[PDB]
DNA sequence: GTCGCCATAAATCAC
DNA sequence: ACGTGATTTATGGCG
């Protein structure tokens, strides 16, 4: 489990780009240093965001009001 | 769906990776025939695999760097 | 026309 | 049991 700061990072940053929810190779190294993480870190936690957080539409709406930055 | 492999497929397609990275059109079709597995099973496991060498030889670059 | 690399999806493992 | 991070099968684009 990451840090609650790193959690955050990531969460801000893919509930902001919902429209896009793929960051560029620059965007994941820029991701990491800012998270203390990998970039294979980073790419496991978007990947694995992107088929979850849409299982359970309420909770991704809940998140986007927690999250919006 | 995806069907996970058994511990001796695994094992025996892990064993000729050592020996050779890469499969020549022969080979694959000897492995294909054994394990019961088609030639494209075989083709994208070996794809994979290299994948798997590239990112474990970077995992260990950053830790020998992080010193 | 074939095969390898790449990023990614989807299922599943491990704790 | 289930949530999370990681890993294992499988696809399509493109050189």
């Amino acid at each position: 489990n990451f840090s609650k700061q790193a959690s955050e990072i990531l969460n801000e940053y893919f509930y902001s780009h919902l429209s896009n929810p793929y960051p560029s190779e620059e965007a994941k190294e820029e991701l990491a240093r800012k998270c203390g993480i990998t970039v294979s870190q980073v790419s496991n936690w978007f990947g694995n965001k992107r088929i979850r957080y849409k299982k359970n539409i309420g909770k991704a709406q809940e998140e986007a009001n927690l999250y919006a930055a | 769906g995806r069907q996970t492999y058994t511990r001796y497929q695994t094992l025996e397609l892990e064993k000729e990776f050592h020996t050779n990275h890469y499969l020549t059109r022969r080979r694959r079709i000897e492995m294909a025939h054994a394990l019961s597995l088609t030639e494209r099973q075989i083709k994208i496991w070996f794809q994979n695999r290299r994948m798997k060498l590239k990112k474990e030889i970077q995992a260990i670059k950053e830790l020998n760097e992080q010193e």
